[PDB]
């Protein structure tokens, strides 16, 4: 679709068999999801933004459905206040900013 | 870097 | 223009006569710039990001050019890791997200 930005660009995602709401975030390098279990190996990571840093778990080669579009990539899991789809998965669904 | 409400 | 997301979507902005780089950020409600002098009075605002909340200075009705497009609106000034153009001004320049 074409998503206007009058409102937060929230979409439904499916990850780990779960449906969640997430923000399409072009300012995010990485994808960050609220605490959940994911399969496989992980390693610790720190990520930062406004307000500082949080510790997350990094899972690679995770599949996610974003507004009906499947993508695979790295997903970070930790105490984020909002589920965020970052550029590492927005590229895979062909997302662009247009003006 | 991740990203404000 | 059409901006892909393989790299950070950084553009040149002009504010107070000064050129700066900023990130086009669909995940941001508001525009936030690093410490600088702006004219007029300011009001307090708290904003939240991945790491928690910070206090910023809110300046209303500021003239800013974004990638050569004129906008006039609210700019928040405070300790942000990067200058961010949020939805309040992305809507003024007609930006949409598309996939
Ligand atoms: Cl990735
Ligand atoms: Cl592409
Ligand atoms: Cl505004
Ligand atoms: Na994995």
């Amino acid at each position: 679709p074409q998503i206007t930005l009058w409102k937060r660009p929230l979409v439904t995602i499916k990850i780990g068999g779960q449906l969640k709401e997430a923000l399409l975030d072009t300012g995010a390098d990485d994808t960050v999801i609220e605490e959940m279990s994911l399969p496989g190996r992980w390693k610790p990571k720190m990520i930062g933004g406004i307000g500082g840093f949080i510790k997350v778990r990094q899972y690679d080669q995770i599949i996610i459905e974003i507004a009906g579009h499947k993508a695979i990539g790295t997903v970070l899991v930790g105490p984020t206040p909002v589920n965020i789809i970052g550029r590492n998965l927005l590229t895979q669904i062909g997302a662009t900013l247009n003006f | 870097n991740l990203x404000q409400i």
